């Protein structure tokens, strides 16, 4: 997901802007739908929602406009458990040996004959939660088991918190509305308003452990890797209690970051860190935000950000219809290099005049380029050392940067990685004459529609995740619901569209229609104002009761 | 009873509700939602009932591709009558209230229904819905940033036997 919030010392209007670019799945039960709710002189917002949520979930109203991201915060932890050696059934807590309860649990399974047969499963669960087993990482064994905790089970509040931010009036409001609920789950919230202030939280329920907790209570090698752990043996490694959290055991709002400022705020799922480099959030748990090297798309969209120029609605627009392919700039000059140096090898030549021709883009016409790009950068990303500028954190906006093709073992080992890439494609069974959207296309029916856009690892910041289906890459995930918000003086101008659009069904006069619009890259207006609904030559309207 | 919205639709399907009230609201939304995706919700709620070998087998797969016997151990442990019944507990007069009208929408547009927007008319999984399975789907969602990411290693999860 994306989202940018842009401020009154940055807009071309001097007023609040916000683009709003989730990245959810194309189907299922996190399909979003758009709708508009009024309850006449105290509800009246708009935007989108999670099947089954009778609220907005992403949305605007009069003054303000938010959005969401998913964040980097740990919103569960893992507990290594020191089994009882003589029964692997029982834990160990501060010496003390405790039994596993086993919750059992009944299914009815449709068979073959077309019976149905009951099947009843026991899960084990510890003080902290269900025990759990990544067969190979996270065994089961007479020594060691692992349960996890969960934090959002105990958030009954996340409905209630969706329903208030829909009754948040400006960016002030909204804020205080987030920090005293903490009923957001697993996302960043970023939102602009009509004065202009620019507004990033990483609000969300955050398993809490004291500073002085966490060295003797992570499980070092397990937290190397990015994984919550957490010594359960120890009573002290328990999350902590703050009288202050809306949860027993969650991070209080004041410990989580905010950052609320006039020119922008920015998020492409890193940490809360560089969501403005003028003004680095740093100093938070471990479990909350982490200095960690941004992916490709915050980079993109820093380097489109930072400065002192005027932002446009349109310039946010086309930050994501240019469908550029960000991570290109940082390794297809040096590819290039390595291609012309290289001119008398046979298993290159396709390879690299497609990377010669290719736009450097994502879009429909956009050549096969692309394909190789992909196909190298997946080899490239396994080698080691190959980056002319490796990571700097005094750098963190402009490296990595370049191949370090100085070096003999580098420059062989992505040549082969290139020869293996073209040898891959041309194993396909694409022609080089054929373009993206020849390739990536979302299913309607028997027929296809071509989808721009490519992977969010690769720096598109319109990011679209596609498999392989038949022959082609059918798309899976990505840009889904876009709105683009500003404030003129007659009442929120609101621009976007559902890429996938509003129904799941075959049938439905509205299951193709936006993803003919979105293939082209165009957006239209989201009516809001009655005048606007009401301008709409395709209105209809029921009233219903019962 | 006391249900009643207002519904304009712009293009593409948008549905812009009006009411007086949260019951209302939820009315227009659930009958809205329905018009366009009744099927998908059918299928969601299946899954976070932990239905889905019951009508489907245990070779198919959920939206999320877990494994429809996995996938109902899961649900069927996280969403157990008394996780409901607190989670209901604690829920705002209108947070009640917008689910309660959101379900009599979504089953006024299932009595109706005519096969117009709907592909699985006839379909023994498409039926009237309660709260209770809107919970279901709220709880299923606010663990997609925890244990809903373990849903197979909690499946998997059994103590060791007697091996070296
Ligand atoms: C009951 C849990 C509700 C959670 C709703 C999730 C918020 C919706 C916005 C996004 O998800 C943004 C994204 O796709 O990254």
């Amino acid at each position: 997901s994306n989202a940018i919030a842009v401020g009154s010392e940055r807009s071309a209007d001097g007023k609040g802007m916000l683009l709003a670019n989730p990245h959810f799945p194309w189907n299922g039960a996190m399909r979003f739908y758009q709708m508009h709710l009024t309850i006449p002189g105290r509800l009246d917002v708009m935007g989108a929602s999670l099947p089954g949520l009778p609220v907005v979930n992403i949305g605007f109203s009069r003054h303000l406009a938010w959005t969401h991201t998913v964040d980097t915060s740990s919103h569960f932890t893992l507990y290594r458990l020191a089994l009882d050696p003589k029964d692997p059934r029982r834990y160990l807590v501060d010496g003390r040996s405790l039994p596993l309860e086993e919750k059992s649990v009944a299914i009815e399974v449709r068979g073959a004959d077309g019976k149905l047969s009951r099947v009843e499963h026991k899960v084990y669960q510890s003080i902290y939660g269900p025990l759990v087993v990544w067969p190979g990482k996270l065994d089961w064994n007479r020594s060691e088991a692992y349960a996890l905790r969960d934090a959002n089970l105990e958030n009954t509040r996340v409905l209630q918190q969706w329903y208030s931010i829909n009754q948040a009036s400006d960016v002030a409001d909204l804020r205080r509305r987030v920090e005293a609920l903490q009923g957001i789950p697993w996302v960043n919230t970023l939102a602009a308003d009509e004065q202009g202030n620019a507004l990033y939280m990483n609000q969300s329920v955050v398993p809490y452990l004291k500073p002085e907790l966490i060295p003797a209570c992570a499980i070092p090698q397990l937290v190397a890797e990015g994984l919550p752990a957490l010594q359960g043996q120890d009573s002290r490694c328990a999350w902590s209690r703050d009288p202050a959290a809306a949860q027993a055991g969650i991070t209080p709002a004041a410990q989580l970051p905010v950052l609320l400022r006039r020119d922008f705020v920015q998020n492409s799922n890193d940490s809360a860190w560089l969501t403005n480099p003028a003004s680095p959030l740093q100093g938070f748990s471990p479990l909350v935000s982490q200095e960690k090297p941004i992916g490709p798309r915050a980079r993109y969209a820093l380097s489109r950000l930072q400065g002192k120029q005027p932002l446009e609605a349109k310039t946010l627009e086309e930050m994501v219809t240019a469908n550029h392919v960000f991570s290109a700039d940082q390794v297809l000059p040096d590819l290039l290099r390595l291609c012309r140096d290289n001119q008398g090898e046979k298993s290159l030549a396709r390879a690299c005049a497609a990377l010669a021709q290719w736009d450097r883009g994502a879009n429909l016409d956009s050549g096969s380029g692309f394909v190789y790009f992909q196909r190298f950068m997946q080899r490239f990303a396994e080698l080691d050392g190959a980056w002319k500028e490796p990571f700097d954190a005094q750098r963190p906006l402009d490296t990595p940067q370049g191949i370090a093709l100085d070096r003999p073992q580098v420059a062989t080992q992505v040549r082969q990685a290139l020869a293996d890439a073209a040898a891959e494609v041309e194993k396909s069974g694409i022609p080089d004459g054929a373009r993206w959207g020849d390739l990536q296309v979302s299913t309607r029916g028997q027929e296809r529609i071509a989808i721009p856009g490519g992977d969010g690892h690769f720096g598109v910041y319109n990011a679209i995740q596609s498999v392989r289906k038949g022959d082609h890459l059918e798309v899976v995930g990505g840009t889904s619901y876009i709105q683009l918000v500003t404030f003129p003086e007659e009442g929120p101008k609101a621009r976007g569209l559902l890429a996938f659009s509003q129904s799941s069904d075959p049938r439905s006069p509205h299951y193709r229609d936006q993803t003919e619009l979105f293939s082209r890259q165009q957006w239209q207006t989201l009516p809001f104002s009655d005048r606007q609904i009401d301008a709409d030559p395709q209105l209809q309207r029921l009233s219903i009761r019962e | 009873t006391g249900l009643a919205a207002d519904i304009r639709w712009t293009a593409y399907g948008v549905p812009h509700i009006r009411a007086k009230d949260e019951r209302g609201l939820g009315y227009g939304i659930g009958y809205a939602y329905a018009r366009d995706n009744a099927c998908l919700l059918a299928e969601e709620i299946v899954t976070a009932r932990g239905e889905r070998a019951r009508y489907f087998g245990s070779e198919g797969k959920s939206s999320a591709e877990l494994d429809n016997l996995p996938s109902d151990i899961f649900y069927a442990w996280l969403n157990q009558p008394e996780a409901l019944q607190a989670f209901w507990q604690a829920q705002t007069p209108a947070v009640r209230q917008l689910l309660e009208g959101y379900a009599a929408g979504f089953n006024r547009f299932l009595r109706e229904a005519d096969g117009k927007t709907t592909s699985c008319l006839g379909q023994p999984w498409l039926r009237a819905i309660a709260t209770d399975d809107l919970l279901r789907l709220t709880r299923r969602l606010l663990v997609e940033g925890g244990v809903g990411q373990f849903a197979d290693a909690l499946v998997a999860a059994a103590p060791p036997g007697a091996e070296k």
